[PDB]
C-alpha cells in the first residue's frame, strides 16, 4: 500500500514502473526481490477538485506525471464522494 | 509543540500528514516510531466580531495548505484577542 503517491518526487516512479512492468526490484546487494505475488496499491487523490469527473480526473492525471508510469496499471479507479 | 506553522514549507506538513491519520512515523533505518500516545498541538497565527475573524481564518488556513490535511486534525481552536 503506497499511501498518497501524489506527494512524492516525481523521479521516484521509476522505481515502480520497473515494478509494475516486470514485478521485480534490484537491491543494491543484487538480489532480485520477487514482486509477482503482490496485490499493489496506490491511494492518491488528485482530481480533489471534482461520469463526467473521470474524464476530468483522467485529465489531471495525464498531467500528474509521466504516461509511461500510467501505462503499466490495471485499473484506474476513481472514488465518488459520499451522499447523505 | 511546533511553532508557527505558517512559515513551514508544505513538505513538513506532508511529513506530518502520516502523523496524524495513523500515529505513526517510519523514519530512515525503517523504525517505526508509534505517535499512538502523544498529544500533538501546532500553532499559527493566519463580540461576533471574534465569529467573523474566525471564519475568515478558517477560510485563510483553507487556503493556506490543502485540505487532506485538515480532515485530520480533531481541533482547529481559534484564540480570540486579549481583552483588557
Amino acid at each position: 500500500l503506497l499511501d498518497a503517491i501524489e506527494k512524492a518526487h516525481p523521479d521516484v516512479f521509476n522505481i515502480l514502473l520497473q515494478v509494475l512492468e516486470d514485478g521485480r526490484l534490484t537491491d543494491s546487494k543484487g538480489r532480485t526481490v520477487d514482486f509477482r505475488n503482490t496485490i499493489l496499491i496506490m491511494t492518491s487523490n488528485v482530481g480533489a477538485s471534482e461520469k463526467d469527473m473521470k474524464d476530468k480526473v483522467m485529465g489531471e492525471l495525464k498531467r500528474a506525471f509521466r504516461p509511461e508510469f500510467i501505462n503499466r496499471i490495471d485499473e484506474i479507479i476513481v472514488f465518488h464522494s459520499l451522499e447523505k | 509543540l511546533l511553532d508557527a506553522i505558517e512559515k513551514a514549507h508544505p513538505d513538513v506538513f506532508n511529513i506530518l500528514l502520516q502523523v496524524l491519520e495513523d500515529g505513526r512515523l517510519t523514519d530512515s533505518k525503517g523504525r517505526t516510531v508509534d505517535f499512538r500516545n502523544t498529544i500533538l498541538i501546532m500553532t499559527s497565527n493566519v463580540t461576533q466580531n471574534h465569529k467573523d475573524m474566525k471564519d475568515k481564518v478558517m477560510g485563510e488556513l483553507k487556503r493556506a495548505f490543502r485540505p487532506e490535511f485538515i480532515n485530520r486534525i480533531d481541533e482547529i481552536i481559534v484564540f480570540h484577542s486579549l481583552e483588557k
